[PDB]
């Protein structure tokens, strides 16, 4: 439950995928914007 | 929520003890 302010250091890094520990998300509504998140990191 | 682990599990492997066998050639589809 520590994504209060850090949730930048996840989501600008989940666009290159640089397989770095960073957050596991434990919240559903983090998990669906993350995969649209990387999805359209996918094919940006 | 073995299910819902299940789930997030397999919804992220193609976005990024042989069920882990079919994960893993699951992965090797996802790439």
């Amino acid at each position: 439950s520590f994504t209060i302010g850090k949730a930048i250091w996840l989501l600008w890094g989940l666009v290159f995928n640089n397989s770095v520990p960073v957050q596991n998300p434990k919240g559903t509504t983090s998990k669906i914007m993350v995969s649209v998140w990387a999805f359209f990191a996918v094919i940006f | 929520l073995t299910l819902s682990s299940a789930m997030w599990f397999s919804w992220g492997v193609l976005l990024n003890f042989s069920a882990r066998i079919l994960g893993m050639v699951w992965a090797g589809f996802a790439m």
